[PDB]
């Protein structure tokens, strides 16, 4: 039926937990509370408190001990209160999970999920915000996620759950509750590494993800008012990203702008941008445009005006196509 | 005179019925003690005013601190208010208060006006003064632990005399950073001490791990919060090194007999100090203070769009000068 | 005189000492050691422990009391070790060096260096070859400068030391010594913010700096030898670096191959690329080729195959010139 | 049980070899000569390393001249390929005396296909599969959260197994160091905690904790062998974890690159001969094996072959991505 992004995030876990003994959950107030967004309510009274664990408030912790927990025989998908604090934990997540199959020949494995909120579009201000996925895609060893739809929140957390590489699962909390969309409550997965086609397009390509989606497809509407067909493409996954839809699309409409409310130098966007550049330079007919989040921090009283909003990704599009 | 480093029970030097338990004598005027107990209400008329800005929508965020007015309003006069150093934690505007920042700032940082001098920059709750060496709050649990720990040995290798206190939740004394930062201080003999404001191994007990005095008091007692927490900054001032010191509290909002204020009032009452008549008059006050301190902040106005490019660095580099250009074309 | 990269960087840091006492080091081994590469040697003996302070081995504590240290009064050059250990100090470093200026609305400066070895071609494996530049330059608020010579290393450093804002210094070890060159003794500094021509060139453009200088000017005078005039510009300064000397160059050769031994995904030469691609598409005979170190942990065997090779980058210039 | 935060190091073995512990000893001549054998061959493995640098057939070693006590004592206190061992990079004795084949020690010193990591990191950082040996990482106290989610894996599988977490002085200095052990402390997990302190006390750290702590003579292998055993069996039977102190003295430099009384070997020989467990001419044949083990170690450890330059591009992941599949092509085109 109907549900939110929690409701599918939380039947993605309770319904890999049912299936898998070695599946836990581990992070601060993740039990009793069921998570400060609710995302694993009602999984502790389910399964109890060896299988849903309240940790210290120590990311380091949370993250390390999960790699040690992976690398023996549980199966953790810990989460981190907020992705602006993942920093406490950076070098679990660094030098432990990303590398720890690499450093050892293979001889051990990270089998865990790490999932966070993120995202600005609600006023969290420096620390309630941030989208540090670019820290993520630049380090090797480590496949990156970020969900914008409860179909794909549960499709792609389970299939995390199933993959054996170490994931960075991002949930944009402006979305944990914004739309109610259909999820069906059979078993079904979606792959990590796929871009999915919000909305086919001939004229211009928007790529994007998470938390943006909202403004990116009202302004693939306010194109169309105009006649202008918009190709949106939600990568889904950053690392590895889906070289492939990204460069069809392209070599198709032969503009491209790329949105994302993490910050502009050396983001992931940029990443995409400079690949698009180096490989399809005879396919555009226009510079591919970024609509990125300034290169500040995060700001609590212009929150609404650094998200990017409809008119700034338009006025993008508007270029791109002009150009 | 010394207090007793990691005792079992929390020290305590209020009785339930107004009695001095201490094994030294007050030394406390009348006037300072009243001081204390007009801060302490000037606290917790300030939290119940935040209720209000959150219920009416004036504010997005508050952290209730009802029930750590003792704890804090000790630490803001164990201390020398813009002499010393504060590096406190979000759920201190209690202990901003009594420190001396106006009503104002710490109002328009809840509403982020221009009266906020840190310009809207962050969500409610997140004070900060340079008039009053009070570290602008940091939304991480425990960052600001080794940041304190580094103004210290600032302090100590300058001469200057000043201290630098530190106030915590006992969530943050699981991060690394909260032990990485007190252990520096610690090694160096660094003017630092170390609060927690815990809403009850014991916190006091950490302190064996860094080699310094920790103590265990009751943090609902005025007189003990501010004579351990006077002693170790003394210790500090000295140049003996850092101390941890647990203020056991009881939060009554969300994250009866304990209430801090009624067992100090009987305190004050004890000795001729208080009196219904006062009571009212300084409420009053209060709310006079509070109404015009609201009226100062909202009427400061909104934070223009364009300071979210200022202070990222002392001047504004190219790709700040072509964003802030970007922006404007959308306003 | 001539000097190496050391010898330059210690003698920054006696003459900023000399002239303002504010000016204190502190780190792991920076005092009676000298330091592992010996950068703080000597200024033990001249300056006393509470002006050159050896720290506990937390980087976390080192980066954290130098904010203390630097928003109180002082003037702090913090050593991390390696570039690779600056991750367990991560939260300090952009939780509370990058935003204090932002958050407290101005009210609190962070006047710190945070010092660095970086960089491969040292056998250094996993955590003595890292090239972190990209965390940095990505999180608003930090400056970051990556020096190639021992003159860029006196003066950007002495540069540093007396710019107010938080300056992530990167040494590329394997240029510690590898080269004795003029140093003036007399004061001087040089700007932050600019690049630096190492050679003229119009037929393309080489955008390097730090770790792979040796390569690239070899590459570059392969490339005279067969005819090819290149132009090879030494950014120095990553955040924020020279956007005018980059296009001019661009605008006047056409082609460019952009070379860095820092991974290549999200890298902060990918976001040299994409603002290229982005802002003179126009001026573009050929795509934007990035030469950097591969998405992958860095390599102990492999190491002189993952740090870019001139083979590599002629194959890469030849793309370029060909297209 | 042994005394938790002591003044003094617990010792257990007098200066003139005699035994003084409280209860008799319980360890047969055969386990005590083992242990004095293990030690040798540690020492003798360090000596070699030395030589390895001094003809740069390894770009680096992390000298362990006088840890063989604590590494020798550690390695018979547990149960090796049963218990999990998160080690540094001074471990290679302790590494040795669980059993990891010296071919695979060399293999990586030398950075050979004979290395189950496949040379992927410097010298110094082994790592053993089989042995529950966890792949070293270098940062000082970065592998200290992983031992305690061991542990505490350990512990919701019922498995009885232990995890026990060595790491140097420097250490204890770090946030996650604190962090990690915290956790285990608060979950109750079967972890051992050991610092291998080359000299507030490292023990009376445990106070932060709630976790009993231990000082120890680490030069004594006897002393080390009992207290961490005593440890590790609390941790067995679900008590939580400890912190063991061992104090030892380390011979060589903190690390080389390719550019006294307190000796626990003598000290323990003087125990065995005192009571007839040693003599002269078990040493010459003892030194003799060990010899011949080393050199045959290294001569599988180089006919192994280089690690091939694809390897580079292998274990990032699962399988390689389309990204690593492109730049290992454009790599080839270089070879």
């Amino acid at each position: 039926a109907l549900m939110t992004m929690v409701q599918a995030l939380n039947r993605a876990l309770d319904e890999e937990m049912a299936k898998d003994p070695r599946v836990v959950v581990l992070g601060e107030d993740v039990g009793k509370r069921g998570g400060v967004f609710l995302v694993t309510e009602g999984l502790l009274q389910k399964y109890g408190p060896d299988r849903v664990m309240d940790t210290p408030l120590s990311e380091a912790a949370i993250v390390g001990a999960a790699l040690g927990m992976a690398a023996h025989g549980l199966r953790p998908v810990a989460e981190i209160q907020f992705a602006d604090y993942i920093f406490p934990g950076f070098d679990q997540l660094v030098s432990q999970v990303a590398k720890l199959r690499y450093r050892s020949g293979g001889q051990f494995t990270a089998p865990l999920v790490v999932r966070m909120p993120s995202g600005g579009g609600v006023r969290g201000g420096h620390h309630h915000s941030q989208s540090p996925e670019a820290h993520f895609v630049h380090t090797a060893g480590l496949k990156v996620v970020a969900v914008s739809t409860p179909y794909d929140a549960k499709g792609l957390l389970k299939a995390a759950i199933r993959d054996e590489d170490p994931v960075v699962f991002l949930e944009p909390k402006r979305l944990y509750r914004s739309v109610k969309e259909e999820v069906p409550e059979e078993d079904y997965t979606l792959p990590i590494g796929k871009a999915a086609l919000r909305r086919e397009g001939k004229d211009l390509t928007l790529i994007c993800y998470g938390t943006v989606m909202p403004e990116v497809l009202q302004a693939a509407a306010e194109l169309a008012k105009a006649g202008v067909s918009a190709e949106v493409l939600d990568l889904r996954t950053l690392m590895p990203w889906d070289y492939e839809a990204v460069m069809n699309s392209v070599a198709k409409t032969g503009r491209v702008v790329l949105v994302s409310d993490a910050p502009r130098h050396a983001s992931f966007v940029s990443e995409v941008a400079a690949t698009i550049a180096e490989d399809l330079l005879d396919m555009l007919l226009a510079p591919p445009i970024r609509v990125t989040g300034f290169d500040t921090p995060y700001p609590y009283a212009q929150d609404k005006l650094y998200l990017p909003t409809v008119t700034r990704i338009l006025n993008a599009a508007k270029r791109a196509l002009d150009y | 005179h010394r207090f007793e480093t990691f005792t079992e029970e929390p020290i305590r030097l209020i009785g339930e019925e107004g009695e001095w338990l201490g094994d030294f004598p007050l030394d406390l005027e009348g006037e300072k003690l009243r001081r204390l107990y007009r801060d302490m209400l000037a606290a917790r008329m300030l939290d119940e005013r935040y209720t209000i800005l959150i219920r009416t929508g004036k504010t997005s965020f508050i952290a209730p601190a009802a029930g750590h007015e003792a704890a804090q309003v000790a630490i803001a006069h164990a201390i020398r208010p813009g002499f010393d150093w504060v590096f406190p934690y979000y759920r201190d505007h209690g202990l901003a208060l009594a420190l001396g920042i106006p009503l104002k700032e710490l109002l328009g940082q809840m509403l982020a006006t221009k009266a906020d001098p840190n310009k809207g920059r962050q969500m409610p709750e997140h004070p900060g003064s340079k008039a009053l060496n009070f570290f602008t709050v940091a939304s991480p649990i425990a960052s600001h632990v080794p940041p304190a720990a580094g103004a210290a040995i600032s302090m100590k290798l300058l001469r200057t005399g000043q201290v630098a206190v530190c106030t915590f939740g006992d969530g943050a004394t699981s991060e690394g950073d909260w032990y990485a930062g007190i252990n520096f201080a610690a090694v160096q003999g660094a003017p630092a001490v170390f609060i927690a404001e815990n809403n009850f191994p014991t916190i006091a007990d950490k302190a064996h791990a860094f080699g310094i005095p920790g103590y265990l008091v009751d943090g609902m007692d005025v007189l003990a919060s501010y004579y351990v927490v006077k002693e170790a900054v003394e210790r500090a001032r000295r140049g003996e090194g850092p101390s941890l010191v647990e203020l056991r509290v009881y939060r009554y909002g969300p994250h009866r007999k304990k209430d801090p204020i009624p067992r100090f009032r009987r305190f004050l009452e004890a000795r001729g100090l208080w009196n219904e008549e006062w009571e009212e008059d300084v409420r009053e006050e209060i709310r006079a203070e509070l109404e015009r301190g609201l009226k100062e902040a909202e009427e400061a106005g909104p934070v223009p769009p364009e300071w979210m490019f200022e202070d990222v660095f002392a001047e504004k580099p190219w790709h700040l000068l072509r964003q802030e250009a970007l922006l404007k074309e959308e306003l």
